[PDB]
């Protein structure tokens, strides 16, 4: 949703990093794109695809994830 | 807005169902 | 050895426990003219085969209740069942009917055991047999 | 490491579970299976 | 056929049923590879694994719900409760083994002899107090375990 | 074990048998060639698959053919 | 003669050599009296001695070189690393024993059976975590051990 | 039993491993007119005795390489060696030369095995033998 | 106890080694040896 507000100067975020091997320098370096935790910047086009199809909220993404869980079931 | 803790735990409880179904399918494909 | 086909049964929780392989079990054999359904004494219904049938049960009373059902609940009365006691060593002891004749009918060669030559009211007093280890009915 | 997201204790428990417990259990079961001299 | 409910080990007159809970392939390969049933195990190893799991989990209820839970000695009280319960459980296990295998010894399971059950009880003791102390040592330096899992020291 | 087959273009030069380092092949009497002998492979369980017999064979499109199949301790040449 | 290099056990066609490293009298009396080879030992005692030595020395590398070595929990991190490594080693030992002795059991070494190897793995576990905790308890109260060895308290 | 004196050897690391006492080993026996030095197939040089010689090796190929050396690298050609396979149960199976005659020379009583009555190019197509479990050369 | 001499940790380690480890090891090996019912 933060990327929804400004989809030209905010880097998309793939997922959060939970690596106990990180030092303080790598924690500060990967705390990027407005996050408060170390994250990876997504490059798959994923944020642009879900913006072009009209999805605007994380709750819709969660509902679709539960839907794909039961579809896989 | 962000999701809740209960949402995340409910999603994991849901994900227990395709885990069991994948175990069943892999067991049936093995024989 | 004991011969007979087992009656076809889906299985039940009421059947043999570890006493069967540990202490004893019981067997009932009977010949059947046709294939019909009987009631298991351990709950449920089983189908007895045509010809010889051999069933394993936990107690003698279950076998005798089955034999009572065989004599009383079938229009051709199955009156030839044999009930045995089976030990885990493999020895099979024949129980019922012991002399080949049902016990409600008299037979020669049967010895009177448990018979008392006195009446019920002429048992002696307990005070007469104190510190003997024997009851009024045992003397 | 930390997280502002919901249930931030879950990476704390699940990163060692998916990194250590799951692969050690899987390779142990697979090593017992692929050396089973059962029937063939 | 398609019926998943069958006679237990092919005998319909034994009082049990072949069910997907009782006699599925997962059930046999899981229960038969539990330490109490795992093939080839010495009974001390069976008891050791059983005790480690049991003593590890028995730390928790008194740690979080006992009378010392709101003091500074909460993990201490959880550990003492778990150790005393494991001691009572080991005494019960050994007394059961003394009572059950008085007479002749079977040639089947090594566990179901007086020798094997005593080995199992010894393993259960050692594992129970080991698991209780390792769970206490994790809980008492829980800040260090948290810093390790978050990379705070590195 | 590997499979060693001998086809009817064999002219009984015995070179495959001489080249074989594991005593897989013999020469048996025959009538299809002027030498009146054909190679045979009774001991293919000792064959390692080295194809020296194929290298020795002078008939164009060799009359002896080695096909690597099931692998054993003998066939993988293991001294352990 | 004067040649110290001979055939191994008098057979020149067995692929080994009788050397002062391989087959000296010191080598036989040392290796054959190590717990893995010491005559008459129950396999749990063999595993126990092996585990005590191994868990005692495995404290050191993470204690002095691990990521917690410059924190206040240096001995803690060394102990947790040693305990986890001993746990993985015990799991590997028990899985090897389950795999190796599936079939018939030999009448020779008691160690090389499923029963004996399970006993050995149980002993290795108990010794490994015992040696790791005793080396940690020496290192965490190293000031007391130093004062004891210098007579500072007496 | 197998008879012959072992060739005098200082020992080597290339010899028998645990496969010899676990699965199989091989033996080569030969008669020697004199005492001369041969090359071990496991590396190094050994001295073969006058009279019978019995050598234990790990593989059949090592025994046959030794036999090739015996036939080709000695001026009196040792052409009478026998190669056996020895099992840990103690059974000794005679291998080479199997009929008493070296296989490069024909002998009556030898049965043609592995012989094909068709040419190499007239093997059938694989598509004709799908889901049969057998290769074109096995049919 | 302390020392101003070089490598003062060496008495710290070697006094228990020569007082405890060496004699216990020596008497244990000697007790096993002098009771060995091997050949005579
Ligand atoms: C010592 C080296 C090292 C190690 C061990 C790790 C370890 C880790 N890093 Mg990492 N990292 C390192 C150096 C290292 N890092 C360095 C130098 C950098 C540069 C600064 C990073 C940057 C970095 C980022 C940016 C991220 C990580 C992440 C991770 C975690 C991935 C765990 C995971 O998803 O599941 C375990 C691993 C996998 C599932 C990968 C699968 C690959 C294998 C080969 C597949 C094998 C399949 C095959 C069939 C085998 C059979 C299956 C088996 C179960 C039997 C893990 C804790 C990620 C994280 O935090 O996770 C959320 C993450 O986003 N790291
Ligand atoms: C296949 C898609 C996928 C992928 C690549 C990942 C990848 C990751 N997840 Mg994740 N997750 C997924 C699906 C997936 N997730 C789903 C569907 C759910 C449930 C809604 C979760 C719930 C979840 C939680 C709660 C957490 C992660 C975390 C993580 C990270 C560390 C790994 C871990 O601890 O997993 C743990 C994952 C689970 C416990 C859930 C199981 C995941 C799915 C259901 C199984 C999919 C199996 C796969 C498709 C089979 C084929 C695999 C292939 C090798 C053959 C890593 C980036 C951790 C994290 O955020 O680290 C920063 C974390 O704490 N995931
Ligand atoms: C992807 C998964 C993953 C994860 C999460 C980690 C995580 C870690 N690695 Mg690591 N590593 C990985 C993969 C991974 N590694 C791979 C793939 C490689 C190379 C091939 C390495 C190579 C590597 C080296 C070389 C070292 C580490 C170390 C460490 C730890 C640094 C902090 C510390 O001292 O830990 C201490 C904590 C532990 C070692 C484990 C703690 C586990 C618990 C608390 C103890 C056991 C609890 C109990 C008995 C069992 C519970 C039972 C039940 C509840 C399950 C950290 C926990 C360092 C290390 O181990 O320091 C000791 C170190 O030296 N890593
Ligand atoms: C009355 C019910 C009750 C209560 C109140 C508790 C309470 C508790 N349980 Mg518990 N439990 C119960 C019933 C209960 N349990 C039952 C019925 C079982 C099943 C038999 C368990 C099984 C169980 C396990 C398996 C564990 C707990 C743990 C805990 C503690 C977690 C809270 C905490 O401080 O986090 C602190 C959380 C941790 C310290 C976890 C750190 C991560 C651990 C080491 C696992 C990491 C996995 C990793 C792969 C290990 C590496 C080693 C090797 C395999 C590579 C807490 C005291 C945990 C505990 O006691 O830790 C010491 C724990 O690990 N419980
Ligand atoms: C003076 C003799 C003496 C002493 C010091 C001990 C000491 C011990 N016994 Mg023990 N025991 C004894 C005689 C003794 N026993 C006799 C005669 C029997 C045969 C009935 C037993 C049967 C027995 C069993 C079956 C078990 C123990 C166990 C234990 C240990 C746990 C602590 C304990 O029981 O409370 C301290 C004990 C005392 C202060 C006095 C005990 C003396 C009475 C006769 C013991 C009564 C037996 C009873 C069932 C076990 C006590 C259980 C405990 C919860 C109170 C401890 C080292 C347990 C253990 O972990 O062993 C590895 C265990 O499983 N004992
Ligand atoms: C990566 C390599 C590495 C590293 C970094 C270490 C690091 C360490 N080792 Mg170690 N070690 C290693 C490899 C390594 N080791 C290997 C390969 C072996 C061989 C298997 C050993 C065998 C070894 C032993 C045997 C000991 C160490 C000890 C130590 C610690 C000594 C430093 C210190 O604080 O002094 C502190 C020094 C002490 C506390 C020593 C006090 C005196 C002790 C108790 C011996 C006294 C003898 C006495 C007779 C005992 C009485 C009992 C009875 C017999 C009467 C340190 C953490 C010592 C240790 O961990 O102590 C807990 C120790 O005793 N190491
Ligand atoms: C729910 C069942 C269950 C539970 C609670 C345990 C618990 C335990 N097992 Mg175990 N085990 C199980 C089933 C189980 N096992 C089965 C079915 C097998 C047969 C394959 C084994 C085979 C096995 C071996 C060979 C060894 C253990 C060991 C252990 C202890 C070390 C901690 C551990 O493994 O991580 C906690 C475990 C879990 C949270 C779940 C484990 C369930 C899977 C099926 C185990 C997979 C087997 C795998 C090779 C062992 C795990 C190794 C570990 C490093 C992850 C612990 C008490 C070790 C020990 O010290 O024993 C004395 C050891 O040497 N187990
Ligand atoms: C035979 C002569 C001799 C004698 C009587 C002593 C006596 C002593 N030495 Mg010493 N030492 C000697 C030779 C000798 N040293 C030599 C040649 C060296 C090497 C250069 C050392 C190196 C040495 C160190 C580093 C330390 C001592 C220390 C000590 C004191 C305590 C014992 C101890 O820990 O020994 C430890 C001794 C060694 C580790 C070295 C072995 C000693 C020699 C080489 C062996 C001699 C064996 C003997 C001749 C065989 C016959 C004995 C007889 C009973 C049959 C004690 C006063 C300690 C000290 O200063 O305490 C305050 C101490 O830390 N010594
Ligand atoms: C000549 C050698 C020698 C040395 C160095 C000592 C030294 C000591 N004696 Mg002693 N003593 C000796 C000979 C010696 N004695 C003799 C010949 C006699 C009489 C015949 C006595 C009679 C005596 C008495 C009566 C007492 C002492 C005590 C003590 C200790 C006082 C401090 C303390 O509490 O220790 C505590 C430390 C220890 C007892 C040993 C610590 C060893 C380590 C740290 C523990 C084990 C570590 C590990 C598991 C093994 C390491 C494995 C590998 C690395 C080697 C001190 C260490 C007192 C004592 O023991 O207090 C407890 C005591 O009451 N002594
Ligand atoms: C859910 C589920 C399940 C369940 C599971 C469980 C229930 C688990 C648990 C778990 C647990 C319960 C775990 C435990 C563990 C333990 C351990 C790991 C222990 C350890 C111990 C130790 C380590 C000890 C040691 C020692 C000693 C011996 C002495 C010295 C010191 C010490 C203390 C260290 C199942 C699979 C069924 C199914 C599916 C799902
Ligand atoms: S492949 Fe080698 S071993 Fe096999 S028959 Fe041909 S030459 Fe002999
Ligand atoms: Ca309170
Ligand atoms: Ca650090």
């Amino acid at each position: 949703e933060q990327w929804i507000k400004d989809p030209l100067n905010i880097r998309p975020i793939a997922h959060a990093i939970w690596d106990p091997h990180f030092g303080e320098g790598a924690v500060n370096a990967f705390t990027q794109a407005g996050a408060s935790n170390p994250v990876n910047i997504a490059y798959s086009g994923v944020y642009h695809w879900f913006y072009t199809i009209g999805m605007t909220t994380n709750q819709e993404l969660y509902s679709g994830a539960v839907f794909l869980l039961v579809l896989a079931s | 807005m962000a999701l809740s803790d209960t949402q995340i735990l409910a999603a994991l409880v849901v994900a227990l169902l395709p885990a069991f179904l994948a175990f069943r399918l892999s067991t049936e494909l093995y024989k | 050895e004991l011969s007979g086909q087992p009656p076809k049964f889906g299985g039940s929780t009421g059947g043999l426990l570890s006493k069967a392989n540990r202490e004893e079990k019981y067997a009932i054999t009977w010949t059947s003219a046709s294939e019909q359904v009987f009631e298991m004494p351990t709950g449920g219904a089983a189908i007895m085969n045509e010809g010889e049938n051999l069933l394993y049960l936990a107690r003698k009373e279950q076998c005798l209740a089955l034999g009572t059902q065989l004599r009383t609940k079938f229009k051709p009365k199955i009156q030839d069942y044999k009930i045995y006691r089976v030990y885990p060593s493999g020895e099979v002891q024949y129980l019922h009917p012991a002399d080949g004749v049902f016990p409600e009918k008299v037979n020669e060669g049967r010895e009177a055991q448990g018979t008392k030559t006195r009446r019920i009211g002429q048992n002696p007093e307990p005070v007469t047999i104190k510190f003997s280890g024997k009851a009024p009915y045992e003397v | 490491m930390d997280g502002s997201y919901a249930a931030s204790y879950l990476p704390w428990i699940l990163i060692p579970m998916v990194g250590w417990l799951f692969p050690a259990v899987t390779m142990g079961l697979l090593f017992i299976h692929i050396e089973s001299e059962g029937e063939g | 056929s398609n019926q998943v409910v069958q006679a237990y080990n092919g005998d319909p007159f034994v009082g049990h049923l072949s069910t997907p809970i009782s006699d599925s392939a997962f059930t046999r390969t899981f229960i038969g590879n539990l330490p109490a049933y795992r093939k080839g195990l010495s009974p001390i190893l069976r008891g050791l694994e059983v005790g480690m799991a049991h003593g590890y989990f028995l730390i928790g209820p008194w740690t979080l719900l006992g009378p010392l839970r709101d003091s500074e000695y909460q993990y201490i009280g959880g550990l003492i409760g778990a150790l005393a319960l494991i001691l009572v459980a080991t005494a019960a296990l050994s007394s059961y083994g003394l009572v059950t295998f008085q007479g002749e010894q079977g040639s089947g399971d090594t566990l179901q002899t007086a020798d094997g059950w005593s080995q199992f009880a010894a393993g259960f003791f050692v594992g129970g107090m080991g698991g209780a102390f390792v769970a206490y040592f994790l809980l008492e330096n829980l800040s260090v375990v948290d810093g390790i899992f978050r990379g705070l020291f590195n | 074990s590997h499979s060693v087959k001998i086809y009817d273009t064999c002219i009984g030069c015995t070179q495959c048998v001489r080249a074989c380092p594991l005593d897989v092949l013999e020469m048996v009497p025959w009538d299809g060639c002027k030498a009146a002998q054909i190679a045979s492979s009774p001991r293919t369980e000792d064959c390692v698959g080295c194809k020296r017999c194929e290298t020795a064979c002078p008939t164009d499109f060799l009359s002896i053919r080695v096909y690597l199949g099931a692998e054993t301790t003998r066939s993988m040449g293991l001294a352990y």
